[PDB]
């Protein structure tokens, strides 16, 4: 029973330890993850658990080992994402612009 | 050492920032407790200046 | 002549199979291995009389005593 | 200058096209305001 | 509780020191020393039959001590238990206990062992083997306690009526040697110590040379009282001398354990014996004729191939045999204790090889001098 | 049973409920190496 | 006040095992660790603290630090599983008093027994000396043990307060109430 309540400020002391870091690992993310990102238009998803090779707007392709700081499923394989300047990882994933006629037609 | 002379005696890497390589990029306080505790352990120099690579751009400001 | 460094790490054994308490830091083989950009740093230091890594007759008697 | 990526003063971004360029996603300057940035407009963009 | 110390402050040897000596301590709330005092008392020589007032006195001092060390605790459990003799009612006090002190050091550790030594009368095998592994893969973090291997000792070892455990019974014997490194055991209780660990390296099938078993201390020192036909086997099969004779004194000397096995400790000491013919000639001729086999092992030529078979198949040596012209070629990797006269011996080939290789390099050098620069 | 009503009142939630942070650490882990 | 970096000499040995104060000798000397340096603190904030086991070795789990939650967490899961060994504590809170970060801290160190101490008179009074060369000012609080404030103890005192010294006050503590009032009236009021 008392090492339980040891153990519970042990767990407390840990919370508050941790809460700090994932706060200094937040902090070095938008270090990473600014703001004037590239987009993007992303040409397919290939199994390794999945990479990516893209098509930048620069007219350049370019492989991925691992999907940047973003989720993984939907991940359309022409879905258009804002890939990091420099380091070419998918920061985020912004909405489809349009498709020809789909915005062709109103 | 003098007029003529700088000697580097070491140099310590700062963290990786957004900005890149400005004035901004230097932490007063990564920096500060970087002097202190090198100054701890017996390297109690002065910072002379500092260093950033240009990866394929040659050397210039 | 040959040696740069040891490395040695603590295993958990007594001392043997019939022999009281110790720790004995054991011997691992080490190696000097630069990456790139490491070593270049090394050959601008260097580039002395020294080097010459292609192997002339010379050398290679010198490599045998 | 393209969608505003439905702002609302937390996404300031704007997917823009420099000409032949690429297109890069970009927040604002502190001098101007979204009010004066709509899509389709020719902007000022920085190269830093 | 103070009613049955003063009351019961009698029915142990030197009663009123010991007795009033627990009732002031108690008194005070002393519990480590108290806890000494206890390991002390029941460590005296006596059956302590008085069991019942005891249990209940150690049982008051577990219940509130709550933080002594289970080390103690334990021992002090464990000369009670050995005092109550009662298999079941023991089991279930061990339980009990082993819920009383669930902390992660060494007491369910001991529980267990106590558990299995308890138990080796009685289902041998069912029970003690998932206890001794369970204490093996979980003593991490703590080697120093060195008293859970030599209950570890008593399990593995009172399990050698049985034919493999003749070499890991010499095995983890000699590693409870090195458990207790003081001797503080009478002469007799290790000379059967020492009675039974020559019947483990004599009839361990996987052991044949095995060195340090005759630079144990524990053997050499107090085996020279008696029973020294034992050692001298031990001295005879190291030299491979089968000394006929002597040998079958020792085995008419000693009757049991050998006569029964003479067959297995024939095959060691003639492995052993061509073991020390590799010795005796340094490579100059390394080809031995089968007369030499057969005269020094005491062989028909037609059993040298056998044997050379053996050594071969177990992994002592590593050499091949010539049928044709009647020899033996042999490249083997094992070594041996190397009698300090043997130490100087090597050491002076050391010298007259190191002296070659100098005097060598002293030539390239003066031969090169003018290409080294 | 005295402070040991379920899990020491506290520890239900501690142990493994405000233990998700560390699920947002692995997180966190996966970010730090892409 | 002064600037100092404490050097906590914590014992979890086997000794430690006793009543003598109510619910635990080693909680005694816990929460008796956590009141004295609780006071330091809030006596100079700037001050530094740290820890110093003394069982079967010198573990430095803390050493000289302002922040005082850290070695409290430290004093928490000590789990006593040793033997006390007063000399090479001392020795190594020395040392770390010599480590310490900023030079104008005047070196301090609060040292808790409560085992008796099996060493021999001789040693330990060529310890005093040189703990003295070096101006090492020490306080000392006899705990645990019936033998308290031992002649060894005594020697050390006088000793390091050579001639009334450096100030080892030889504050006593019964082997009964070992209050946290009886441990806060002499030093928060001297050393």
């Amino acid at each position: 029973i008392k090492i339980m309540k040891s153990e519970v400020l042990r767990v407390t002391h840990e919370l508050q330890a941790m809460k700090d870091k994932i706060k200094e690992n937040s902090e070095k993310i938008k270090v990473n993850k600014t703001l004037p990102y590239l987009v993007s238009n992303v040409i397919e998803l290939l199994d390794v658990g999945k990479c990516a090779v893209i098509k930048t707007s620069t007219r350049q392709t370019y492989f991925l080992p691992v999907i940047g700081l973003v989720d993984a499923e939907k991940l359309k394989p022409g879905d258009l994402v804002g890939v990091n300047k420099d380091s070419y990882l998918i920061l985020e994933t912004l909405p489809t612009e349009y498709d020809s006629r789909v915005k062709a037609m109103e | 050492v003098d007029d003529y002379t700088v000697r580097v005696i070491d140099v310590f890497a700062m963290p990786q920032s957004g900005t890149g390589v400005s004035v901004e990029a230097v932490d007063p306080v990564f920096q500060a407790k970087m002097l202190d505790m090198l100054k701890q352990t017996g390297r109690p120099e002065m910072v002379v200046g500092w260093y950033h690579s240009h990866p394929g751009f040659g050397c210039w400001l | 002549l040959g040696l740069p460094t040891e490395a040695y790490i603590s295993v958990e054994e007594v001392h043997d199979d019939g022999t009281p308490t110790s720790k004995t830091f054991e011997h691992v083989t080490s190696e000097i291995g630069a990456e790139e950009a490491e070593e270049v740093g090394v050959e601008h230091l260097l580039r002395d009389i020294k080097d010459t890594t292609v192997g002339t007759l010379s050398q290679r008697i010198t490599n045998q005593v | 200058c393209t969608k505003i990526i439905n702002a609302d003063s937390e996404d300031p971004k704007y997917i823009i096209n420099v000409k032949q360029f690429a297109k890069f996603v970009v927040d604002l300057s502190d001098q101007v305001a979204p009010t004066d940035i709509e899509e389709g407009m020719r902007v000022g963009v920085d190269r830093n | 509780v103070p009613g049955f110390l003063q009351q019961s402050q009698n029915s142990g040897p030197g009663q009123p020191a010991v007795w009033h000596r627990l009732e002031e301590l108690y008194t005070k709330k002393l519990w480590h020393q108290l806890t000494l005092q206890v390991l002390d008392f029941v460590q005296d020589p006596c059956f302590a039959q008085g069991d019942g007032l005891i249990k209940l006195y150690e049982n008051f001092i577990s219940e509130f001590e709550h933080r002594v060390n289970p080390l103690s605790l334990v021992e002090i459990i464990l000369h009670v238990v050995r005092q109550m003799t009662d298999p079941n009612v023991a089991l279930t006090f061990l339980e009990k206990t082993r819920e009383k002190v669930k902390s992660s050091d060494e007491a369910v550790i001991l529980c267990k062992t106590a558990i299995g030594a308890l138990k080796l009368n009685i289902g041998d095998l069912q029970v003690t083997k998932e206890t001794i592994e369970d204490v093996e893969e979980m003593l991490n973090n703590l080697p120093g306690v060195t008293s859970v291997h030599s209950r570890f000792y008593d399990l593995s070892s009172k399990y050698y009526q049985t034919i493999g455990n003749h070499a890991s019974y010499y095995k983890d014997a000699l590693r409870f040697l090195g458990c207790v490194d003081i001797k503080d055991l009478p002469v007799s209780e290790q000379q059967e110590r020492a009675f039974t660990l020559g019947l483990a390296g004599l009839l361990g099938e996987g052991v044949f040379n095995f060195g340090e078993l005759l630079m144990h201390p524990v053997l050499e020192s107090l085996r020279n009282t008696d029973r020294q036909w034992l050692i001298d086997t031990l001295y005879a099969f190291n030299s491979g001398n089968v000394e006929r004779f002597q040998t079958l004194k020792t085995a008419w000397g000693q009757q049991p354990d050998l006569a029964a096995n003479e067959a297995q400790l024939l095959r060691k000491i003639q492995l052993l014996c061509l073991m020390e013919m590799t010795f005796t000639r340094p490579a100059n001729h390394r080809q031995l004729t089968f007369e030499e086999i057969a005269k020094s092992a005491k062989i028909t030529v037609n059993e040298v191939e056998l044997l050379v078979m053996k050594a071969l198949s177990v992994g002592l040596v590593k050499g091949s045999i010539d049928e044709v012209d009647k020899r033996v070629h042999m490249t083997w990797v094992q070594p041996r204790v190397l009698d300090l006269q043997q130490i100087k011996g090597m050491k002076d080939r050391l010298e007259f090889w190191c002296t070659d290789v100098k005097s060598m390099e002293m030539l390239v050098e003066h031969q090169a001098h003018d290409i080294l620069t | 049973l005295l402070e040991h009503k379920e899990i020491d009142g506290r520890l239900k939630e501690l142990r493994e409920q405000l233990k998700e942070l560390t699920k947002q650490y692995e997180k966190s882990e996966n970010d730090l190496k892409a | 006040m002064v600037l100092e970096s404490t050097m906590v000499c914590v014992d979890n040995s086997e000794y430690m095992r006793n009543g003598d104060f109510l619910p635990t000798r080693l909680q005694a000397q816990q929460d008796a660790v956590n009141i004295v340096c609780h006071s330091k603190t809030r006596s100079n904030p700037e001050n530094n603290v740290g820890l110093i086991t003394l069982a079967n070795d010198c573990e430095v789990l803390t050493t000289l630090t302002p922040d005082t939650g850290r070695i409290l967490s430290k004093l928490h899961t000590v789990q006593p599983k040793g033997k006390i060994t007063f000399c090479t504590g001392i020795r190594v809170a020395h040392l770390a008093l010599k480590h310490r970060q900023g030079k104008n801290h005047k070196m301090r160190i609060i040292a808790f027994v409560g085992s008796p101490v099996e060493d021999n008179e001789k040693d330990l009074v060529k310890l005093a000396k040189r703990l003295k060369k070096e101006k090492v000012n020490v306080d000392i609080i006899n705990f645990g043990e019936e033998e308290v404030n031992t002649e060894k103890l005594t020697a050390f005192v006088n000793t390091l307060n050579g001639k009334d010294g450096t100030g080892s006050h030889l504050v006593t503590v019964p082997p009964g109430p070992s209050l946290a009032d009886a441990l806060i009236s002499s030093p928060i009021l001297a050393g």
